[PDB]
């Protein structure tokens, strides 16, 4: 049961491009922001 | 009941001069060897190199009871003949000269080597049992020092408990003389039983370092005595390195070559690990980085070719 | 329903044992070493590497 | 100050028990 | 004619038994690795 | 600097070549050495029109 309810590939891709686009860009353009503060 | 300068001052000198005597002694037997066999035996047997060969091992041997006698002098100095392990040093040292005379009288070569050998050994005998009367009145290093003093006392335990070997027959060995097919000699008996005391000195002296620098008086100085096992120890391997040029049968006869091989290649390595400190826990480090590499592999192996790592470990979020 | 509440409470240790530890960190981790070894020819990087 | 027992080792894969039956 | 032959082990289960392992796991790896060429080492 | 070294011997070089190639040819070492039969799925005849092939320029 634990096992055919994982996360398929869609997920899994969905998950790894989210890391990417928010864990490292989002808040290095929200240092950005800072740095210069529609 | 302490030792004041008197017993300090004359057993200091007596260690010196004997010593001396038998440095000076040692670097003759060298050149002796370099000679022959006739320079201080009368054996008419004595045209064979290994009779040269076993005087080289003399030569170094002798080399060594000098390192002995130095150790001695810079160890007493600070009088330092109170400790028991010094006393088990001075017994042993009497023990050197007591299984000596007794093998000599249960067999003798040359009237000169009697000599020489009940010279020095009434000389310790004098001096131990004197002092010793006076006193009563009062890791890997570590592991090859061991295997150099129980292999020396096998070597020695084995050849003179026993009385002689046999050489091998070769039946059919030219029938008339040049020896082939016959026993063993005077000559050939008291140079071994020389070897067999050369051996004895380096476990006495080994037995020594290790009962006294276990815990490595000052661990540092013994580098005199370090001087005398190493130096000695690779100028007899070198003997013997060159032993088949020179034609002689070192193979027929364990009883008494294999001790000398194996305490020659275990002084150079201990000369070895000396100069870079093995510290008995860098074998760990060298067998935890083989291990790593080959975890390296195995994981490399089991992911590109068995099944892969994102495969058979649980995923989360969802 | 009396008797199981009071044996439930006499049995706690063992109750634990057979439901969490006589397989996974008893029998399981021996028959895998046991089986292993079983197959996995004479060699070192199998026999004692790997693993 | 731990004991002496193994540890769980089926927390992470499955893997384990391809050795049960192959050996059987 | 020089008649030459080859090592034969004696095992023969302890021989095969890591070799037909890699038969039966190989091709998953192929296929997998074939279609991730297709869908990601292009589609990147 | 190798091709002196290789001129040299041309004897052992020969023996080397000769061993490397039939044993690569049919993989039969490979299981007291790594413990994995690599002569089960191993095709010699493959190997050796490969081997001829690029030897004589013909695909
Ligand atoms: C150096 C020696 C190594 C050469 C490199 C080999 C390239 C690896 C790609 C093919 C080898 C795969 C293999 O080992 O599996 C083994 C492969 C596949 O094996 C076959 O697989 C089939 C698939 O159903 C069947 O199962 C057959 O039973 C099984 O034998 O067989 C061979 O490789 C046999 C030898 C053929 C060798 C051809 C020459 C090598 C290719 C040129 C490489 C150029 C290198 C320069
Ligand atoms: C149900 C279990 C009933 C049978 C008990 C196992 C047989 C043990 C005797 C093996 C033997 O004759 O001993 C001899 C044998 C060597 O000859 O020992 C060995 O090396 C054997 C090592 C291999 C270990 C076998 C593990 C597989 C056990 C099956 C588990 C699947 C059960 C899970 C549910
Ligand atoms: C079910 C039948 C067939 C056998 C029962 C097995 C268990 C009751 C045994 C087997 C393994 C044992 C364990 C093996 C190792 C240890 C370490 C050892 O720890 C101690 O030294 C504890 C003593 C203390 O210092 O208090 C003994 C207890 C313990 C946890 C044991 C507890 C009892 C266990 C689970």
């Amino acid at each position: 049961f634990s096992t055919i309810t994982q996360p398929d590939t869609d997920l899994i891709a969905r998950q790894e491009k989210g890391t990417l686009f928010w864990d490292i860009w989002a808040d290095f353009l929200v240092t950005a922001a800072d740095y210069y503060n529609e | 009941p302490e030792l004041p300068l008197s017993t300090n001052r004359a057993a200091g000198t007596q260690y010196l001069a004997i010593g001396a005597a038998y440095a000076v002694a040692a670097g003759a037997v060298a050149v002796a060897a370099l000679q022959g066999p006739q320079l201080l035996l009368a054996s008419p047997a004595a045209a064979d190199p290994w009779s040269s060969v076993l005087l080289g091992c003399v030569a170094a041997t002798y080399l060594r009871a000098a390192g002995v006698f130095l150790q001695l002098k810079a160890a007493s100095d600070a009088a330092e003949l109170l400790c028991w392990r010094h006393q088990r040093l001075a017994l042993t040292a009497a023990a050197y000269g007591m299984v000596a005379v007794l093998t000599q009288a249960a067999g003798l070569a040359s009237p000169q080597l009697l000599g020489l050998q009940l010279l020095l050994s009434v000389a310790s005998a004098a001096v131990v049992a004197n002092v010793a009367r006076s006193a009563w009145a009062v890791t890997v290093a570590g592991l090859l020092l061991t295997t150099t003093i129980v292999v020396s006392l096998y070597g020695l335990f084995a050849a003179v408990f026993a009385p002689a070997p046999a050489l091998p027959v070769a039946v059919g060995a030219w029938p008339g003389t040049a020896a082939a097919a016959a026993v063993m000699d005077g000559s050939a008996a008291g140079l071994r039983r020389l070897a067999a005391g050369g051996l004895l000195l380096t476990a006495a002296a080994s037995h020594g370092l290790f009962d006294f620098a276990g815990s490595v008086p000052n661990p540092t100085i013994y580098s005199l005595l370090n001087l005398g096992f190493v130096a000695a120890a690779v100028l007899q391997s070198y003997f013997l390195y060159i032993a088949p040029a020179w034609g002689v049968n070192v193979n027929w006869d364990t009883a008494l070559w294999g001790p000398m091989y194996g305490t020659a290649f275990l002084g150079l390595v201990y000369g070895l690990v000396a100069l870079t400190k093995f510290d008995w826990s860098s074998v760990v480090d060298a067998v935890l980085r083989v291990a790593c590499w080959f975890a390296e592999l195995t994981m490399w192996f089991w992911d590109t070719f068995v099944w892969k790592f994102s495969w058979s470990e649980k995923t989360r979020r969802a | 329903g009396e008797r199981i509440w009071a044996w439930r409470n006499r049995s706690e240790n063992e109750r634990w044992f057979w439901e969490v530890f006589a397989w996974d960190r008893l029998i399981f981790p021996i028959l895998v070493i046991v089986a292993w070894e079983y197959l996995v020819p004479n060699h070192l990087v199998w026999a004692v590497l790997a693993p | 100050s731990l004991y002496f027992v193994f540890t769980q080792l089926n927390q992470k894969t499955f893997l384990s028990y391809w050795l049960l039956p192959v050996a059987g | 004619v020089v008649v030459d032959t080859g090592v034969t082990e004696d095992d023969r289960l302890r021989a095969s038994l890591l070799v037909q392992m890699l038969r039966y796991t190989v091709p998953f790896m192929v296929i997998s690795g074939l279609f991730w060429m297709i869908h990601t080492w292009i589609l990147d | 600097k190798l091709r002196e070294v290789l001129l040299g011997q041309q004897e052992a070089a020969k023996n080397v070549a000769k061993q490397l190639d039939e044993g690569v040819t049919y993989m039969d070492w490979t299981y007291r050495s790594t413990g994995v039969d690599l002569s089960a799925v191993w095709d010699p005849e493959l190997w050796i029109r490969f081997r001829e092939a690029v030897a004589q320029n013909e695909p």
